[PDB]
Protein backbone atom coordinates (compact mmCIF):
# COMPACT_ATOMS: atom_id res chain seq x y z
CA UNK A 1 0.00 0.00 0.00
CA UNK A 2 1.27 3.70 -0.59
CA UNK A 3 1.98 4.46 2.56
CA UNK A 4 4.05 7.29 4.38
CA UNK A 5 7.80 6.18 5.05
CA UNK A 6 7.69 7.54 8.39
CA UNK A 7 4.49 7.33 10.06
CA UNK A 8 3.18 4.53 7.96
CA UNK A 9 -0.34 6.44 6.97
CA UNK A 10 -1.88 5.86 3.74
CA UNK A 11 -1.30 8.26 1.62
CA UNK A 12 -4.73 8.40 -0.61
CA UNK A 13 -6.60 11.46 -1.00
CA UNK A 14 -3.64 13.51 0.97
CA UNK A 15 -0.40 15.05 -0.51
CA UNK A 16 2.54 13.63 -0.24
CA UNK A 17 6.25 14.25 -1.18
CA UNK A 18 7.78 11.77 -3.22
CA UNK A 19 11.86 11.18 -3.34
CA UNK A 20 12.91 11.76 -6.51
CA UNK A 21 15.91 8.76 -6.39
CA UNK A 22 13.87 6.54 -4.32
CA UNK A 23 9.95 5.28 -5.37
CA UNK A 24 9.22 3.91 -1.93
CA UNK A 25 10.56 7.34 0.12
CA UNK A 26 7.17 8.83 0.47
CA UNK A 27 6.30 11.52 3.21
CA UNK A 28 2.68 13.02 4.55
CA UNK A 29 2.79 16.43 5.09
CA UNK A 30 2.42 15.88 8.38
CA UNK A 31 5.39 14.30 8.55
CA UNK A 32 7.30 16.96 6.35
CA UNK A 33 6.47 19.14 8.39
CA UNK A 34 7.92 18.00 10.88
CA UNK A 35 11.14 17.39 8.90
CA UNK A 36 11.60 20.92 7.76
CA UNK A 37 11.39 22.05 11.51
CA UNK A 38 13.64 19.47 12.48
CA UNK A 39 16.44 19.90 9.47
CA UNK A 40 15.85 23.92 8.45
CA UNK A 41 17.00 24.69 11.83
CA UNK A 42 20.64 23.95 10.70
CA UNK A 43 20.82 24.26 7.16
CA UNK A 44 18.81 23.05 3.64
CA UNK A 45 16.37 20.35 4.05
CA UNK A 46 17.40 16.58 2.26
CA UNK A 47 15.14 14.17 2.08
CA UNK A 48 12.98 13.29 5.03
CA UNK A 49 14.08 9.91 5.14
CA UNK A 50 17.56 11.35 6.28
CA UNK A 51 19.41 9.13 3.84
CA UNK A 52 20.39 12.53 2.07
CA UNK A 53 19.06 10.83 -1.41
CA UNK A 54 20.50 12.23 -4.78
CA UNK A 55 18.91 14.24 -7.38
CA UNK A 56 18.30 11.74 -10.44
CA UNK A 57 21.54 12.24 -12.91
CA UNK A 58 23.42 14.12 -9.61
CA UNK A 59 25.63 12.70 -7.60
CA UNK A 60 24.24 15.46 -4.98
CA UNK A 61 21.47 15.35 -2.19
CA UNK A 62 18.20 17.04 -3.70
CA UNK A 63 16.61 19.53 -1.01
CA UNK A 64 13.30 20.99 -0.76
CA UNK A 65 12.67 24.09 -2.95
CA UNK A 66 11.42 27.20 -1.34
CA UNK A 67 8.36 27.14 -3.14
CA UNK A 68 7.80 23.37 -1.69
CA UNK A 69 8.80 24.22 1.47
CA UNK A 70 6.15 27.32 1.73
CA UNK A 71 3.27 25.02 0.00
CA UNK A 72 3.45 22.31 3.02
CA UNK A 73 4.04 24.83 5.96
CA UNK A 74 1.24 26.77 4.90
CA UNK A 75 -1.41 24.16 6.07
CA UNK A 76 -4.28 21.97 5.13
CA UNK B 1 13.85 18.54 -11.62
CA UNK B 2 9.67 18.36 -10.89
CA UNK B 3 8.39 19.17 -7.68
CA UNK B 4 8.47 16.70 -5.18
CA UNK B 5 5.42 17.40 -3.96
CA UNK B 6 2.37 14.73 -5.08
ZN1 LIG C 1 3.85 10.52 7.89
ZN1 LIG D 1 14.97 9.61 -0.24
ZN1 LIG E 1 17.10 19.62 -5.48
Amino acid sequence: PLCCTLCHERLEDTHFVQCPSVPSHKFCFPCSRQSIKQQGASGEVYCPSGEKCPLVGSNVPWAFMQGEIATILAGD
Amino acid sequence: RASVIK
